[PDB]
């Protein structure tokens, strides 16, 4: 959100004069890449606190 | 996340135009009728003189001594003005006017005061006898709402 | 991490002003022209009388009996108003106006109705003969978009 | 560990209101002054007529033929409107207005054009002679920033 | 710097028409809050990589 707030006309943005709803929906890409980033670091924090025989859980 | 000030203010000016639409649309029509009235008047002179000098109402424009052709007394919103037995009727054009007033008209008629006459202004009327007219009931009268307070006269106004 | 409500709402009011910019800029110009028209009119009286009394159009302001000096009939957006053979032209100032209408002008001219005259309002015109004018084609005419619906008359309007 | 999206977005709307505060506060004042101006006008008629008919500026409201009582020409933000020798001054109420414009006022005055007059609008002025006024310098004038572009006239505007 | 570059008339700014030196000096607040931010992240990166016997570093 910090690199994407360094002004206007970045990679993938819009100009600020669009209507807000369209601007927010196009960025949906980046809102999504942030949520996925969150889900991942949550997964690592939640978890974390053919040779058929090779596939069995051993001791 | 943010941009609603631009979206609401573009949509309040949009609805502001919709609220300002009927106000400008009757103010407008009421303005186009106020002229049919001005075009109708100023022809009172001819008609008055004709009556006082002869004691008979002018049968038509030519008699009254005005553009022998009704269509020659037109305007922007006025398609014409015809004198029919002292009664002067003004017709609203079809182009350049409101929407519920085009092709619609009003009348100016007078009454013998004896030595002079008095004029009336209102919805279309027909002359019956030299001192009596009646509603030209037919459906093309300019609606009361579009007529000035000074032009609300009834067929039997005295 | 957080603050986007202040950033977007400051940037929607910024773009709202950019969208409200051209609307206020033609509403504005269209307003500054509506006056050039009012300054042009009211001088119809002088011109009409001069014509009906003499049968010749007033050559200039002094003839029409108005501020002998064109520049004496100016306004806020009007740099002046000159009467040239019955034709009354209004010039838009250079300061205090839109941007594509300054130094630009319109004209009011009339036509013999025979016993009276009828007035027109539109883009600059020159008088040829006592009953004919023509486009003062030169490039300084106020653009049609800035002219009222009541001032869209062509050089040959009758 | 987590919750900063709710904390920042409540604090960006808080600072958004602080940034939107001065904009709405001069837009607001500038709006309350635009009315003092409308209340001042429409009284030009009385004053103009009085001057043209008599050649002397109306001494007070009663002379101009308007609510003999200044306080009778008040409004929401206007505490009154007084005519003092053709000069019409509008005072801003004390309740319901900005903060740096209450109890403050402006003036409308005219000048003999000879056969007609021209009106000015600006900061309070006093009339000296029939064709000269001067700054009512005293400290209660509505600040230039709150006055329209159409009401920036100086005591010696011609 | 990039939120404070989203247009003019933010919280604490100036209008651009002031003289530059005065504009820059009023913002000195924000230039200062940035340097302090720097000093802090530098401190975290530098640090982060009577019984007399009781006071000695033991194992």
């Amino acid at each position: 959100k910090m690199f994407a707030d360094f002004g206007s006309e970045l990679p993938g943005p819009t100009q600020m004069i669009v209507n807000f709803s369209h601007m927010a929906q196009e960025y949906f890409f980046h809102v999504a890449g942030s949520i996925v980033a969150v889900v991942m670091s949550f997964t690592w924090s939640y978890r974390q606190p053919l040779f058929m025989p090779v596939f069995g859980p051993v001791l | 996340f943010t941009l609603i000030e631009l979206m609401i203010v573009i949509a309040i000016v949009g609805i502001l135009a919709a609220v300002a639409l009927p106000a400008y649309q009757d103010y407008t029509a009421r303005a186009q009728v106020s002229e049919a009235i001005l075009l109708a008047e100023g022809q009172k002179s001819a008609v008055t003189e004709y009556y006082l000098n002869h004691g008979k109402w002018p049968e038509n424009n030519t008699s009254a001594g005005v553009a022998s052709s009704p269509t020659d007394i037109k305007g922007k919103y006025v398609k014409e003005v015809e004198v029919k037995n002292g009664v002067v009727t003004a017709t609203m054009l079809s182009s350049g006017v409101n929407n519920e007033i085009k092709g619609k008209k009003l009348s100016l008629w007078a009454r013998r005061e004896n030595g002079s006459v008095k004029w009336f202004c209102g919805q279309p009327v027909t002359r019956t006898d030299d001192d009596t007219v009646a509603d030209a009931k037919d459906g093309k009268e300019i609606d009361t709402k579009h007529l000035p307070s000074t032009c609300r006269d009834n067929f039997d106004a005295k």
